[PDB]
RNA sequence: CGCCGCCAAGGUAUGUAUCAAGCUUACAAGUUAUGUAUUUACUGACCU
RNA sequence: CGCUUCUCGGCCUUUUGGCUAAGAUCAAGUGUAGUAUCUGUUCAUCAGUUUAAUAUCUGA
C-alpha cells in the first residue's frame, strides 16, 4: 500500500537482508516474508529478486531454502506468470542436490498455488519432470 | 568435546600439506567446529607424519625403564629424547609394562 | 496431519458443528496443510464440539480465532466428504517440548 | 628455531647469521632503550608500548 | 579520541555474513582443497556427479562431502583386485 | 539514568567484526556531552567566532 | 608568594570516456548382499 | 665415428613483492519424526519352519 514512496533501491537492498530475517521459529513470520517478497517483486519487477530468491538456494540448513521456495512461488502466483519460469528452468542445470530440489518444491508450490492457470505450463515442465 | 574423527583429520593432513606448518587460523577456518589451539595439538599429537604411533621396541623400552625412575613425572620432557614423541604413547608403555610386571 | 504421521483423525459422523481455527494455525489446512483457494467448511461431530471444547482449534487444541476450511485440492478429490478431521491425540510434538 | 638447513654454502650462511646477529643487537639495543624511556616516563606511544610487549 | 589507535575500518564495507554465506563459502572452499589435492595426487577415478557429491569409480561408491572421499584410500582394497584387471593386460608382471 | 540493556547477557548474536567489538561507545560520549550543554556551550567565555548550524 | 585559556590532517572512498568557465600567447602569416559400532548429508512450509 | 664449449627451441616451484606487535584481532545452537550414503566389520547333507524364489533353527 506504501510502494511509491521511496527511491527503488530500498526494496532492493532490505530484499537481501529478508533472507537473513529467516530461520526464525514463529511461522508467523515466515509465513509473512515471502509475502512480502511478493509485493516487493510486484513493486520493482520480478528480475532482481529473483536472483536473490535462487542464490538463497545454496544454504545447507533447512528453514532457509524452503521459506524461498515459498518465496519462488509467492513471486509466481502475486505479478503474472512467464517470468520467472525459464530461469526456474535454468537453475536445474546447476550442478547441485539443494538448488534441484528447491527448483522442484517451487514447482510444487507453483501449480499448487495457481491451479486453473497451469494448462499452459504442463508441456513446458514435462521435460523437466521426465 | 574434540572427538577427532578421521573425516576432519584427513582435511587437516591435506590442510597442513597445503598451507604450512605455522599457519593455523587459515586451516581452522574450514572445519566448523575447532579452533587453533586444538588442530596443533592433534597435529603434534597424532598427525605430524615422524610420530611413531606403532612399532614398540626393546631398546627405547629399556630406555625408558631407567628414565621414568629419573623422573617420576615429566613425560612430555622425556617425550624428545626416547623419540616415541606423542607423549601419550609413552604413559600407555608406562602402565602396560607395570600391568606386566604385576599381573 | 501429513506432518506428524503419528497423528490419527476422529473420523465420526459431520454434523452442523462449524469447526475453528487459532491464530497460531489461521488459513491451514486439516489434510494437505495449505494455505490457498478455501472451498468447503469444516463440519465436526458433537462429541468433539461440546463443553469446554467449544470455540476450540482442530489441530492445536487452542482457542479458535477463525473458521476453518477445506481446501479445492481437498474438495475435487473428496476428502470433505468423509468423516471429522479432528485430531484426538497429541504424542512426540507439544509434548516433550515442555519438559524440556 | 636453530636454523639447520642443509645443503647449502657456508659463507652465505655465516653472512646470513652475523647480519641476523647485528640486526638482533640493534633490536635489543632499541629495547633496552625504549623500554628505560617509558619506564622513566618519556613517551606515551602505543605503538611503542604495544611493540615493546611484544620485544621482550 | 585516539584516530590512529584505535580498531579501524573501510566505508562501503557492508560487513560479513551470517552462518549461511559463510558455511557456504567454506565449502566450496573444501571443495576446491579436495579438488586441488586431488590434482597432486593425481586420481583419474574421482569423479563428481550431476547433483555436487562425489564418486569412486572402480569404488562406484558414493560420498557425501570432501572427507567422505579423501578418507577412502584405505578402507575395501579394490586398488590392489586391479592386480587381475593388470593380469589380464599383461599375462607376466 | 541508562537501564535499557545495560549488561546485554547475549545482545543477538550478531558478528561483531572489528569496530563495533574493540571500539568504545560514542552514544555514552555524546548523551554526556548532551547532559552539560549550557555550560560546555555558554555564549560569553569567548564571545568571539561562533558557528551556527544549518537550519 | 595565586599554573592553566587549542587549531588541523586522523572517515564517509578514487580510476575513467563526454559537456562550459577559470587561466593562458594574444602571438608566427602572401563382485552385488547381510548384521551392526558409527558419522556425513537429505526430507516433512515439523516445533515455543 | 667419438669427445669439450657456446647459441636457439621443445620445458617439470614462479602467489599480488619488502618490513613492523605470527601485522593486530575473529569463528555460539537446539529439540521431533524419518531416510539415503561412507568408515569399521564379518559371512556341512537329509527333513520341516519361513520366503516370489532365496537366506535362522532343530538332524548324522
Ligand atoms: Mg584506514
Ligand atoms: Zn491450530
Ligand atoms: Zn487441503
Ligand atoms: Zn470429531
Ligand atoms: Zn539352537
Amino acid at each position: 500500500r506504501g510502494a511509491e514512496y521511496v527511491s527503488a533501491r530500498e526494496w532492493m537492498r532490505i530484499c537481501f537482508e529478508l533472507l537473513e530475517l529467516l530461520k526464525a521459529h514463529k511461522k508467523a513470520i515466515r509465513r509473512a516474508t515471502v509475502n512480502t517478497f511478493g509485493y516487493i517483486a510486484k513493486a520493482i519487477g520480478p528480475h532482481d529478486v529473483l536472483a536473490t530468491l535462487l542464490n538463497n538456494l545454496k544454504v545447507q540448513e533447512r528453514q532457509n531454502r524452503v521459506c524461498t521456495t515459498v518465496a519462488i512461488a509467492i513471486v509466481a502466483e502475486t505479478c503474472s506468470p512467464f517470468t520467472v519460469l525459464p530461469a526456474l528452468m535454468n537453475e536445474y542445470r546447476v550442478p547441485e542436490l539443494n538448488v534441484q530440489n528447491g527448483v522442484l518444491k517451487s514447482l510444487s508450490f507453483l501449480f499448487e498455488y495457481i491451479g486453473e492457470m497451469g494448462k499452459d505450463y504442463i508441456y513446458a515442465v514435462t521435460p523437466l519432470l521426465e | 568435546g574434540g572427538v577427532w574423527r578421521n573425516t576432519e583429520d584427513e582435511i587437516l593432513k591435506a590442510a597442513v600439506m597445503k598451507y604450512g606448518k605455522n599457519q593455523w587460523s587459515r586451516i581452522a577456518s574450514l572445519l566448523h567446529r575447532k579452533s587453533a589451539k586444538q588442530c596443533k595439538a592433534r597435529w603434534y599429537e597424532w598427525l605430524d607424519p615422524s610420530i611413531k604411533k606403532t612399532e614398540w621396541s626393546r631398546e627405547e623400552e629399556e630406555k625408558l625403564l631407567h628414565l621414568a625412575k629419573l623422573m617420576p613425572t615429566q613425560w612430555r620432557t622425556i617425550a624428545p629424547i626416547i623419540g616415541r614423541t606423542a607423549a601419550q604413547c609413552l604413559e600407555h608403555y608406562e602402565f602396560l609394562l607395570d600391568k606386566a610386571a604385576q599381573r | 496431519a501429513k506432518h506428524h504421521p503419528d497423528l490419527i483423525f476422529c473420523r465420526k459422523q459431520a454434523g452442523v458443528a462449524i469447526g475453528r481455527l487459532c491464530e497460531k494455525c489461521d488459513g491451514k489446512c486439516v489434510i494437505c496443510d495449505s494455505y490457498v483457494r478455501p472451498c468447503t467448511l469444516v463440519r465436526i461431530c458433537d462429541e468433539c464440539n461440546y463443553g469446554s471444547y467449544q470455540g476450540r482449534c482442530v489441530i492445536c487444541g487452542g482457542p479458535g480465532v477463525s473458521d476453518a476450511y477445506y481446501c479445492k485440492e481437498c474438495t475435487i478429490q473428496e476428502k470433505d466428504r468423509d468423516g471429522c478431521p479432528k485430531i484426538v491425540n497429541l504424542g512426540s510434538s507439544k509434548t516433550d517440548l515442555f519438559y524440556e | 628455531i636453530p636454523w639447520k638447513v642443509p645443503g647449502l654454502p657456508t659463507p652465505i650462511e655465516n653472512m646470513i647469521l652475523r647480519y641476523v646477529k647485528a640486526k638482533a643487537d640493534w633490536w635489543t639495543n632499541t629495547a633496552h632503550y625504549n623500554r628505560e624511556r617509558i619506564r622513566r616516563g618519556a613517551t606515551v606511544d602505543k605503538t611503542v608500548c604495544k611493540k615493546n610487549l611484544g620485544r621482550l | 579520541m585516539d584516530f590512529q589507535h584505535r580498531p579501524g575500518g573501510k566505508t562501503g564495507s557492508g560487513g560479513v555474513a551470517s552462518s549461511s554465506e559463510s558455511n557456504r563459502d567454506r565449502r566450496e572452499r573444501l571443495r576446491q582443497l579436495a579438488l586441488e589435492t586431488i590434482d597432486i595426487n593425481k586420481d583419474p577415478y574421482f569423479m563428481k556427479n550431476h547433483l555436487g557429491s562425489y564418486e569412486c569409480k572402480l569404488c562406484l561408491t558414493l560420498h557425501n562431502n570432501e572427507g567422505s572421499y579423501l578418507a577412502h584410500t584405505q578402507g575395501k582394497k579394490h586398488q590392489t583386485n586391479l592386480a587381475r584387471r593388470a593380469a589380464k593386460e599383461a599375462k607376466e608382471a | 539514568w541508562e537501564k535499557a540493556s545495560g549488561f546485554e547477557e547475549s545482545m543477538k548474536w550478531k558478528k561483531l567484526t572489528n569496530a563495533q567489538r574493540s571500539g568504545l561507545n560514542q552514544i555514552p560520549n555524546r548523551r554526556f556531552t548532551l547532559w552539560w550543554s549550557p555550560t560546555i556551550n555558554r555564549a560569553n567565555v569567548y564571545v568571539g567566532f561562533q558557528v551556527q548550524l544549518d537550519l
